[PDB]
C-alpha cells in the first residue's frame, strides 16, 4: 500500500497498545481511546476521498458522532469513580475480584 | 497481461485552439449554438465508447469547427468581441454579469454580420 | 428582498454553468490527447531505460482486462520533473 | 442481514451505500466504478463458493484497481532502474521530461 | 380555550423568549406545508445543469427530443425568467 | 477452594453496598487579599473552596 | 474634549485600510493589472492550468486572444 | 561615537519607562483614598500614562499609601519583591513616611523603609491628591535623570 | 519535499499518538492529541477533504477542552508527569519514537519497506486520480446527501444522540 | 504554499518577539521575586489538587452537541438538493430532537450547576 | 510578492493594535468625564509606543512552580493564532481565499482557547487555574450557539466563503432580516474575545488578573497584543457577516474605506459597552447563552432552513 497507510495503522496500533498498557490515571486510557477513533477517521477519509466513493464521505462524520457519544460515557463513568474513590486510578475499582 | 496500444505522437497532432479562458468563455453562448453537431457528436462517441482512443478522430473535427467558429469572429466582430473578453477576463471570477454592456455590443455584431 | 435577490443569483448561476457546458466537448478533446501524448512519451522513456532489463515487457498492463483504464497520477507523471508532478497533485489544493 | 426485513418490507435502510457503483449524488462515478461492476456482474447469483474460483479474474483486477500494489511496483522498477543508469551516467532524459 | 389562552399570557409574563422559540419554531414547521412557492424550490434545483447532459443517440423515434439547443423541443425555463 | 492467594477475600455485602471511603475531597483554600483590588488592601480574607 | 479622541482613531482607521489596499494592489500587479484569478472547485483551475500552457511564457494571467488564432 | 549613542538610548529608555508607569493597585488606609482621587477625573492620572494593574507582575510602582502595621509588613514585602525590574517605590503620607500619628505604636513599622527602599517620599496626613501627583511626576523626573546605558559604557 | 508532505504530516500524526499513549498527565496527553488532530486533518485536506479536515479538528478541539476541565478536577496529582519524568513513561515514548524513526529511515532509503505488510514509499501522490474539472466539491456533494440518502443515518444518529443526553443523566445522578 | 507561508510567517514572528523580550531586559532572579503569587501570603496547599468542576453535566452535554453542529453544518450544502421533501423533514427532525434533548436536560435540573 | 503581501498584513494589525489600546483609553475617559493619555505625544498619540517598549526592556518572570515549556508555549500561541485569524478575510480580497473561511475561523477560535487553559495551567498558581476553568466555562457557554447563529446566517448566503458574503449583501445588509440573529452573533463574540461584561477569565475585581496574573513584561504584552486583534478581527468579521459592503471591482479602495469605517464603528461599540455595564457571574453567563440563545438559536435555525426553500429564494451553491 501507499506510505501514509502505513503511519496511519502504525498511529492505530499505537494508540491500541497503549489502551490496553493502563497506567494509573483512568483519564489516560481514555485519552487512547480517543486517539483510535482518530487514526479511524484519517484512515477511512483517506480511503473514501481517494476512491471518489462519494456517498461514502459521510461515513467518517457519521463515525465522529458516536466517537463523542463513546467519550461522553466515558467522562460520565469517570466521574462517579472519582466521587466513590476521590481519584480516577484504576487500581481502586478492584471490589469484584471477590 | 498484454501491452497497452497508444496512438502515435503523429496520429495526436491536430491544430490547437490556443485561447484563454476568458475568451472561451465570452464566446462560450454563441459556440454551443454554432457548434452543437460535432460537439454532441464527440460527447455521443466518448460515452458510448468508454475510450480516448476510439474517438480521436470526432475530437479532431470538435477542434476544426472551434476553429472555423473563431475565425468567423475574427473577419466580422473582432473589436466587438476583443472589448467583451477582455471585460470578462478583468474579473477574478470571470463573471457575466459585470460586462453586460460589452456583451450586448458582441451580441449585436454577431446578430448583424452572422 | 433576499429571496428575490437570491432567485437571480440562481439564474446567474444556470448561465455560468452552461457556458461551461458548451466548452466541455472542447476541454475533452483537448484532455484526451493531453494524456494520450503523454502516455505515448512514458512509454518512448520506458523503452530505453529498461532495455537491458531482462525480463521487462515495455508497456505491459497490470489489469487483465484490456479495457481503457484512466491512468493514475503517477502513471501519467512518472518521469517529469517535480515541478510540474507537484503542480498537477497539489496544485489545486494549495491555490490560496 | 441475519433478518431481511429489508428486502421483506420493500424499505432501503441502507443498502444504497454498501457499493462504490450504486447511484451517486449528480452521478458522480468512483474511480474504480467499472471494475466494481464487472466483479459484481460476475459473481452475482452464483454464491461466494463458485464466485471465489469463477471470477477471480475480475476480482483481482478491481483489487488492483483499488489499491494499486501492482502498478507501484512496476512504476518502482522504472524509477529505481532510472536513477541507476543517471549515475552511472548511461541515461539522459528528454528534454520534456 | 381559556385554560390555553390563560396559560399563553402567563407564559408571556415569564418566558417570552420560549415564547418565541417555539412560535417560531412552529412557523418553520407549517408554513413550508402552505406556501405556493414551495414547489419551485425543486424546479430550480432540478434545473441547475452541474453535469453534462449526455446526448442521446438518435434512433429516428424519439420526436419529443431537440436536435438542436435551441429548438422548441425539451424543458424551458421561461417559468424561472418570470420568477 | 481456599488458598493462600486467596486467604483475604470476603463474602460480599448482602445487598450489594459496600461502604462509604471517608476519603477527604479537601477544599482548596485561597488567600483573598490583602493585596487584592477587591479586599481594601488589608483584609487577608482565607476562604475554602469547592470550585 | 471629545474630537481630541479622533486623531488615535484616525491613525487606528489608517493602519486598519491599508492591509485590503495592499492585498488589492499586489493582486493587480502580480496578474497582469488584474484581478487575482479565484479557483473555488477544480473546473476553475483545469482552466487557469490550460492558461498556463496557453500562455506560452507560463503564465496563466497571460491571456491570448484572437490574435493567435491562424 | 558610542558616548552620543548611549547617551540617545538613554532618553528612550527613560522616556519609555517613565512615560507609562503602572502603579501596583495596592493602598492600606486613608491615605488610600487620596490616591483614589488622582485617577478621579479632576486630575485623571491615566492621562499621564499612570495606569493601576492589580498584579505586581504587570506593575512598576508600589505606591506605599497608609500604615504598614508589623502583621502587614512581610505580604507588602512579598509584593514587592514580586514587582519586576525596574521597579519603584513612593511612600505617600507620613505613616507610610515615619510612622506619623501611630510612631509610637507596638503594632506599627515606623516607616516603610525600614522593609523596602523609597524612592520618594510624599508627606501630608493624607497628602493632598495634588500633592500625591506632585509626587509622581517628581519620581518621572528621577527617571529621567538615570544614566544606565551611559554607566554601562563606561564599566 | 513538498511532495512527500502528506508522509511528513503522518509522521508527525504518530509522533503526536506516541505523545499521549506513553500516557503522560492528561494535560500533556491532551496536548498530543491536539497536535495529531491539527496534522490529522492536514492529512485529510492534501486528500480533497476540506470539510472533514476542518470539521475532525473542530470535534477533537472542543473535546480536549473538556477533557481539559476534568482533568484539573478529577485526574491531577501533586507532580503531574512529563514524558521525562516517570520511567516507564520515558521508555514508552523513546520506543514508539525510535520504531517510528526506523520505519521512516528504511522506507525513505529503499522507496518501499516490509514492516509487516508491505508498503510502496515512492510518495503517497502517485496514487491520485489524474482527471477532475467539476463544478463542484465531491467531499461536499456526498456529505450533503446526509440529509437525503441517510434518512435511515440520520434517524439513528439523532436518537442516539437524544439518548445519550438521557444516559449521562441517569448515570451521574448517585 | 501560501497557506503554510502565512502560518509560518504568524509563529515565527510570535517566537522572535518572545525572544526579544528574554534576551534584551536585564534580569534579576532570586527566590522571592519568582514565588507564586497569593496576594503577599504564601499559598496553603499545591495549585495542583483537584479543583471541583460545578459544570461537569453540561461540560458532557457540550459534547454530544457539540456534534451536532458537525451534523448541521452541511445544511447549506444540503439545501441545493433536488429532494427537498426528504432533506426537509430530516434537517428539522435532527433540530427538534436536539431541541428536545435540550428540554429534558433543561427540566430534570440538568443544567444546574451543583451545589 | 505574497511574503510583502503577509508583512502589509500583519505589521498594520500590530499597529492598529497599538493604537486601539490608545482609543480605548481615551474613550473610556470621556466617558468617565475624564481625558485619558493627552500628555505622551499629542493627544496622547505616543502612549502605545511608550507602553510597548516599556514592556519590552522590562525583566521577564519565569515563575519557580510554572511548567516551563507550556509557560513560554502559550502566549506564543495566542498571538500567532491571533494573526492567523486574518489571512482569510476579505477586505475585499483576502490574503488566503478558502473554500470553508467560516470553518477555518471557528477552527482557529478553538485552538486559541488552549493559549488561555495552558497559559494558566502552566503558571502553577490559583488565580491563574481558577481564570482557566472560567475560560472552560465560557467556552462551553458560547461555542455551539456561535456556530449555529453562522449556519443561519450562511443558509442565505450558501456557502462558507468570505468573499460570497459580499455577493448575498450586494443588494442589501443581512442585519435587515437578520437582525434577531446578528443581536445574539454580536453578544457572542463578547463572549468569544472575552470582553467585558464577559471579562471572566481575567477578571481583575475578582482574581487579581486571572490566567495571566504570572506574565510579566514582553509576555505579557503577547497576550494584550492577542486580545486586541481579536477584538478587531471579530468585529470585522461581524461587519462582513451583517452589514455587507458593496464592491466595486475597479475601485476596490472605496470598498475598504467604507468596511473599515463600519469595523471601526463596531470596534468602539465594544469600547463604548465596557464603560457602561457591569460584569455578569461565569455561572450567570453560561445560563444566559444555554436557557436564552440557544432556544431561540435553534428555532431560528429551523426558521431559516425552512425560509429558502418556502419563499423558493435558496441561494446559488457557487
Ligand atoms: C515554539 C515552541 C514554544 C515552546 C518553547 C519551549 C522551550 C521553552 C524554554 C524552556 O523550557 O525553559 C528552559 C527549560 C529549562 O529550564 P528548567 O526550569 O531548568 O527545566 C524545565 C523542566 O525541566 C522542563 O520543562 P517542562 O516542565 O515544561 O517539561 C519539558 C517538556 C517535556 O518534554 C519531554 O518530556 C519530551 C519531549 C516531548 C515533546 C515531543 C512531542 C511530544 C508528543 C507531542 C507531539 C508534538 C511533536 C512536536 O514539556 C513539554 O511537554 C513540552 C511541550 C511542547 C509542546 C510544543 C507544541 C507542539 O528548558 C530547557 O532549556 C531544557
Ligand atoms: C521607537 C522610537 C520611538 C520614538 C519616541 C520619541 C519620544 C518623543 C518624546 O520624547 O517626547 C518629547 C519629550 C517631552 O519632554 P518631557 O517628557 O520631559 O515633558 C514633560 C511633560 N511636560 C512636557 C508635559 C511637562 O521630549 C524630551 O523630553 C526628550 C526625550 C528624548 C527621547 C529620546 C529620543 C531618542
Ligand atoms: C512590540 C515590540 C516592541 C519591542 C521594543 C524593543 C525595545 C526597543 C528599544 C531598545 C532600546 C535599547 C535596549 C536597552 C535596554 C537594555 C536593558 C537594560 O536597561 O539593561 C541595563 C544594562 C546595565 O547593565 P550594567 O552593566 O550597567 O549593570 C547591571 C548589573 N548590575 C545589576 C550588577 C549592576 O545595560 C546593559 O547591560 C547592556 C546595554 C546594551 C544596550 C544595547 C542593547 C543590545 C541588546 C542586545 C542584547 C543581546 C541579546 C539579544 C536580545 C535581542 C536583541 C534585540
Ligand atoms: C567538547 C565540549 C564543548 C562544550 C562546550 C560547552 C561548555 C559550557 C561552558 C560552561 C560555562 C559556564 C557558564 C555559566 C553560566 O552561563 O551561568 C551564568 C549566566 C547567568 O547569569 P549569572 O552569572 O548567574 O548572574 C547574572 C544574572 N543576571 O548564564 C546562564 O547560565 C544563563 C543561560 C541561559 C540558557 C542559555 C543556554
Ligand atoms: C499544541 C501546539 C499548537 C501549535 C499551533 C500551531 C499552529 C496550528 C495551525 C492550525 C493547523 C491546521 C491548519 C489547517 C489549515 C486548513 C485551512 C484550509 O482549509 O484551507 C487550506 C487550503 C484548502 O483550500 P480550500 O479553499 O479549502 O479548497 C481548495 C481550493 N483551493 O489548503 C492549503 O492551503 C494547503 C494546506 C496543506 C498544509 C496544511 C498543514 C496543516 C497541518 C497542521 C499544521
Ligand atoms: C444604541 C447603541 C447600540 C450599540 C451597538 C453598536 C452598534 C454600532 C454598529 C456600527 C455600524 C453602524 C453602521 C455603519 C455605517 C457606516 C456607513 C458607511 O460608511 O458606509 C455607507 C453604507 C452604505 O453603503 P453600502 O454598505 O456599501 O451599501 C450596502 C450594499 N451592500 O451605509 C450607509 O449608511
Ligand atoms: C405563540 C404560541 C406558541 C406558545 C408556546 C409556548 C410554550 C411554552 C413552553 C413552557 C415554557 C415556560 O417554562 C416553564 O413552563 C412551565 C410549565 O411547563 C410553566 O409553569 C406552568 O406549569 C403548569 C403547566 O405546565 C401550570 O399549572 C402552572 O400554573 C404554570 O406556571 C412556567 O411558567 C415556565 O417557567
Ligand atoms: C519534529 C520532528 C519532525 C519529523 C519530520 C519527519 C519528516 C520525514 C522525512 C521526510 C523527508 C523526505 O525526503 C524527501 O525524499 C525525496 C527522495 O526522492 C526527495 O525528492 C528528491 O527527488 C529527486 C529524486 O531524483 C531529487 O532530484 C531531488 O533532489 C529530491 O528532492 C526530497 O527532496 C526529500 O525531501
Ligand atoms: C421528535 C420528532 C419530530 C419530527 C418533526 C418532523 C417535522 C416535519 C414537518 C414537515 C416539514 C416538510 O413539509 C413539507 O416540505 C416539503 C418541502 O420540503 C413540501 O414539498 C413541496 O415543495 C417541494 C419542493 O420544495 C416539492 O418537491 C413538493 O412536491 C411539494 O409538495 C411539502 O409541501 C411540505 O408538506
Ligand atoms: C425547536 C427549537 C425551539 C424550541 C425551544 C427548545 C428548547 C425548549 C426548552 C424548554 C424548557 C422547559 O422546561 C424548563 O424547566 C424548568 C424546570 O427546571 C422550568 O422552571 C425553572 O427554570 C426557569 C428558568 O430557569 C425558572 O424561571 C423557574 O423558576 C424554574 O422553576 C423552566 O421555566 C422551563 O422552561
Ligand atoms: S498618613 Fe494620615 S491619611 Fe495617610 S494613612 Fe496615615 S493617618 Fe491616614
Amino acid at each position: 500500500m501507499s506510505m501514509v497507510y502505513m503511519n496511519i495503522m502504525m498511529a492505530f496500533t499505537v494508540s491500541l497498545v497503549g489502551l490496553l498498557m493502563y497506567r494509573s490515571h483512568l483519564m489516560s486510557s481514555l485519552l487512547c481511546l480517543e486517539g483510535m477513533m482518530l487514526s479511524l477517521f484519517v484512515m477511512a477519509a483517506l480511503t473514501i476521498l481517494n476512491s471518489h466513493f462519494t456517498l461514502a464521505s459521510m461515513m467518517p462524520i457519521i463515525l465522529l458522532v458516536f466517537a463523542a457519544c463513546e467519550a461522553a460515557l466515558g467522562l460520565s463513568l469517570l466521574v462517579m469513580v472519582s466521587n466513590t474513590y476521590g481519584t480516577d486510578y484504576v487500581q481502586n475499582l478492584n471490589l469484584l475480584q471477590c | 497481461p498484454g501491452i497497452v496500444e497508444l496512438p502515435s505522437l503523429e496520429d495526436l497532432k491536430v491544430q490547437e485552439v490556443k485561447v484563454s479562458s476568458s475568451v472561451l468563455k465570452a464566446a462560450a453562448h454563441h459556440y454551443g449554438a454554432q457548434c452543437d453537431k460535432p460537439n454532441k457528436e464527440f460527447m455521443l462517441c466518448r460515452w458510448e465508447e468508454k475510450d480516448p482512443r476510439r474517438c480521436l478522430e470526432e475530437g479532431k473535427l470538435v477542434n476544426q469547427c472551434a476553429l472555423e467558429f473563431f475565425r468567423q469572429i475574427k473577419r466580422h466582430c473582432a473589436e466587438p468581441f476583443t472589448e467583451y473578453w477582455t471585460c470578462i477576463d478583468y474579473s477574478g471570477l470571470q463573471l457575466f454579469r459585470r460586462c453586460r454592456k460589452q456583451q450586448a455590443q458582441f451580441d449585436e455584431c454577431v446578430l448583424d454580420k452572422l | 428582498s433576499m429571496m428575490k435577490w437570491n432567485r437571480e443569483r440562481r439564474r446567474l448561476q444556470i448561465e455560468d454553468f452552461e457556458a461551461r457546458i458548451a466548452l466541455m466537448p472542447l476541454l475533452q478533446a483537448e484532455k484526451d490527447r493531453r494524456v494520450l501524448q503523454m502516455l505515448r512519451e512514458n512509454l518512448e522513456e520506458e523503452a530505453t531505460v529498461m532495455k537491458d532489463v531482462p525480463g521487462w515487457k515495455v508497456g505491459e498492463s497490470v489489469f487483465h482486462t484490456t479495457r481503457w483504464v484512466t491512468p493514475m497520477m503517477g502513471e501519467l507523471y512518472g518521469l517529469r520533473a517535480s515541478e510540474e508532478v507537484l503542480s498537477a497533485t497539489y496544485g489545486f489544493i494549495w491555490y490560496t | 442481514p441475519f433478518f431481511d426485513v429489508q428486502k421483506r418490507l420493500g424499505v432501503d435502510l441502507d443498502r444504497w451505500m454498501t457499493i462504490q457503483s450504486a447511484e451517486q449524488p449528480h452521478k458522480i462515478p468512483s474511480r474504480c466504478h467499472a471494475f466494481e461492476k464487472e466483479w459484481i456482474e460476475c459473481a452475482h447469483g452464483i454464491g461466494s463458493i463458485r464466485a471465489e474460483k469463477e471470477c477471480k479474474i475480475e476480482f483481482e483486477d478491481f483489487r488492483e484497481c483499488l489499491l494499486r500494489q501492482k502498478t507501484m511496483k512496476r512504476l518502482h522498477a522504472i524509477r529505481r532502474q532510472r536513477e541507476k543508469l543517471i549515475k552511472e551516467g548511461k541515461y539522459t532524459p528528454p528534454p520534456h521530461h | 380555550a381559556e385554560r390555553v389562552a390563560a396559560f399563553l399570557k402567563n407564559v408571556w409574563a415569564k418566558e417570552p423568549v420560549l415564547v418565541a422559540s417555539f412560535a417560531i419554531a412552529g412557523l418553520a414547521v407549517i408554513l413550508p406545508t402552505l406556501s405556493p412557492y414551495t414547489k419551485y424550490s425543486l424546479m430550480i434545483n432540478r434545473a441547475t445543469p452541474y453535469n453534462y447532459p449526455v446526448p442521446l443517440r438518435d434512433d429516428g423515434n424519439m420526436p419529443d427530443v431537440p436536435s438542436h439547443p435551441q429548438d422548441p423541443q425539451g424543458p424551458s425555463l421561461e417559468w424561472l425568467k418570470r420568477l | 477452594y481456599p488458598t493462600k492467594e486467596t486467604a483475604h477475600w470476603k463474602p460480599p455485602p448482602w445487598n450489594d453496598v459496600d461502604p462509604p471511603k471517608d476519603t477527604l475531597v479537601s477544599n482548596l483554600t485561597l488567600n483573598f487579599g490583602p493585596q487584592h483590588p477587591a479586599a481594601h488592601g488589608v483584609l487577608r480574607l482565607v476562604m475554602e473552596l469547592s470550585g | 474634549m471629545w474630537f481630541e479622541v479622533l486623531p488615535g482613531i484616525a491613525v487606528m482607521g489608517v493602519c486598519l485600510f491599508i492591509p485590503g489596499m495592499a492585498t488589492a494592489r499586489i493582486h493587480r500587479f502580480s496578474n497582469g493589472g488584474k484581478e487575482k484569478r479565484v479557483a473555488h472547485y477544480p473546473y476553475q483551475w483545469y482552466l487557469m492550468e490550460r492558461d498556463r500552457r496557453v500562455s506560452g511564457v507560463n503564465r496563466s494571467y497571460v491571456s491570448k486572444g484572437l490574435e493567435n488564432i491562424d | 561615537r558610542g558616548e552620543y549613542v548611549v547617551a540617545k538610548l538613554d532618553d528612550l529608555i527613560n522616556w519609555a519607562r517613565r512615560s507609562s508607569l503602572w502603579p501596583m493597585t495596592f493602598g492600606l488606609a486613608c491615605c488610600a483614598v487620596e490616591m483614589m482621587h488622582m485617577a478621579a477625573p479632576r486630575y485623571d492620572m491615566d492621562r499621564f500614562g499612570v495606569v493601576f494593574r492589580a498584579s505586581p507582575r504587570q506593575s512598576d510602582v508600589m505606591i506605599v499609601a497608609g500604615t504598614l502595621t508589623n502583621k502587614m509588613a512581610p505580604a507588602l514585602r512579598k509584593v514587592y519583591d514580586q514587582m519586576p525590574e525596574p521597579r519603584y517605590v513612593v511612600s505617600m503620607g507620613s505613616c507610610a513616611n515615619g510612622g506619623g500619628y501611630y510612631h509610637y505604636s507596638y503594632s506599627v513599622v515606623r516607616g516603610c523603609d525600614r522593609i523596602v527602599p523609597v524612592d520618594i517620599y510624599v508627606p501630608g496626613c493624607p497628602p493632598t491628591a495634588e500633592a500625591l501627583l506632585y509626587g509622581i511626576l517628581q519620581l518621572q523626573k528621577k527617571i529621567k535623570r538615570e544614566k544606565r546605558l551611559r554607566i554601562w559604557y563606561r564599566r | 519535499m513538498m511532495l512527500y508532505i502528506v508522509f511528513i504530516l503522518s509522521v508527525i500524526f504518530v509522533m503526536g499518538f506516541v505523545g499521549f499513549s506513553s500516557k503522560p498527565s492528561p494535560i500533556y496527553g491532551g496536548l498530543g492529541l491536539i497536535v495529531s488532530g491539527g496534522v490529522g486533518c492536514g492529512i485529510v485536506l492534501n486528500f480533497g477533504g476540506s470539510f472533514l479536515g476542518l470539521m475532525v479538528f473542530l470535534i477533537y478541539l472542543g473535546g480536549m477542552m473538556v477533557v481539559f476541565g476534568y482533568t484539573t478536577a478529577m485526574a491531577t496529582e501533586q507532580y503531574p508527569e512529563i514524558w521525562l519524568s516517570n520511567k516507564a513513561v520515558l521508555g514508552a515514548f523513546v520506543t514508539g519514537l525510535l520504531m517510528e524513526f526506523f520505519m521512516v529511515y528504511y522506507v525513505l532509503k529503499d522507496k518501499e519497506v516490509e514492516v509487516v505488510f508491505e508498503f510502496n514509499g515512492l510518495g503517497d501522490w502517485v496514487i491520485y486520480d489524474t482527471g477532475d474539472s467539476g463544478f463542484f466539491s465531491e467531499e461536499a456533494m456526498g456529505i450533503a446527501a446526509l440529509y437525503s440518502y441517510g434518512t435511515w443515518l440520520v434517524i439513528v444518529t439523532g436518537w442516539s444522540l437524544l439518548i445519550g443526553v438521557v444516559v449521562i443523566m441517569e448515570i451521574t445522578r448517585g | 504554499m501560501n497557506l503554510m507561508l502565512a502560518l509560518l510567517t504568524n509563529f515565527t514572528l510570535a517566537t522572535l518577539l518572545v525572544i526579544i523580550a528574554f534576551w534584551l531586559p536585564q534580569l534579576n532572579v532570586y527566590s522571592e521575586k519568582t514565588s507564586p503569587y497569593e496576594c503577599g501570603f504564601d499559598p496553603m496547599g499545591s495549585a495542583r489538587l483537584p479543583f471541583s468542576m460545578k459544570f461537569f453535566l453540561v461540560a458532557i452535554t457540550f459534547l454530544l452537541f457539540d456534534l451536532e453542529i458537525a451534523l448541521l453544518l452541511p445544511l447549506p450544502w444540503a439545501s441545493q438538493t433536488a429532494n427537498l421533501n426528504t432533506m426537509l423533514t430530516m434537517a428539522l427532525f435532527l433540530i427538534i430532537l436536539l431541541a428536545v434533548s435540550l428540554a429534558y436536560e433543561w427540566t430534570q435540573k440538568g443544567l444546574e450547576w451543583t451545589e | 510578492m505574497f511574503m510583502i503581501n503577509i508583512l502589509m498584513l500583519i505589521i498594520p494589525i500590530l499597529l492598529a493594535v497599538a493604537f486601539l489600546t490608545l482609543v480605548e483609553r481615551k474613550v473610556l475617559g470621556y466617558m468617565q468625564l475624564r481625558k485619558g493619555p493627552n500628555v505622551v505625544g499629542p493627544y496622547g498619540l505616543l502612549q502605545p509606543i511608550a507602553d510597548a517598549i516599556k514592556l519590552f526592556i522590562k525583566e521577564p518572570l519565569r515563575p519557580a512552580t510554572s511548567s516551563a515549556s507550556m509557560f513560554i508555549l502559550a502566549p506564543i500561541m495566542a498571538l500567532g493564532l491571533a494573526l492567523t485569524m486574518w489571512i482569510p478575510l476579505p477586505m475585499p480580497y483576502p490574503l488566503i481565499n478558502m473554500n470553508l473561511g467560516v470553518l477555518f475561523m471557528l477552527a482557529m477560535s478553538s485552538l486559541a482557547v488552549y493559549s488561555i487553559l495552558w497559559s494558566g495551567w502552566a503558571s502553577n498558581s490559583k488565580y491563574a487555574l481558577i481564570g482557566a476553568l472560567r475560560a472552560v466555562a465560557q467556552t462551553i457557554s458560547y461555542e455551539v450557539t456561535l456556530a449555529i447563529i453562522l449556519l443561519s446566517v450562511l443558509l442565505m448566503s450558501g456557502s462558507f466563503t468570505l468573499s460570497t458574503l459580499i455577493t448575498t449583501q450586494e443588494q442589501m445588509w443581512l442585519i435587515l432580516p437578520a437582525w434577531p440573529l446578528a443581536m445574539m452573533w454580536f453578544i457572542s463574540t463578547l463572549a468569544e474575545t472575552n470582553r467585558a461584561p464577559f471579562d471572566l477569565t481575567e477578571g481583575e475585581s475578582e482574581l487579581v488578573s486571572g490566567f495571566n496574573v504570572e506574565y510579566a513584561a514582553g509576555p505579557f504584552a503577547l497576550f494584550f497584543m492577542a486580545e486586541y486583534a481579536n477584538i478587531i478581527m471579530m468585529n470585522i468579521f461581524t461587519a462582513i457577516l451583517f452589514l455587507g459592503t458593496s464592491h466595486n471591482p475597479h475601485m476596490p479602495e472605496l470598498y475598504t474605506i467604507n468596511f473599515t469605517i463600519k469595523s471601526l464603528l463596531l470596534t468602539m461599540s465594544f469600547l463604548w459597552i465596557r464603560a457602561s455595564y457591569p460584569r455578569f457571574r461565569y455561572d450567570q453567563l453560561m445560563h444566559l447563552l444555554w436557557k436564552n440563545f440557544l432556544p431561540l438559536t435553534l428555532a431560528l435555525c429551523m426558521w431559516h432552513v425552512s425560509l429558502p426553500i418556502l419563499t423558493s429564494g435558496i441561494p446559488p451553491q457557487t
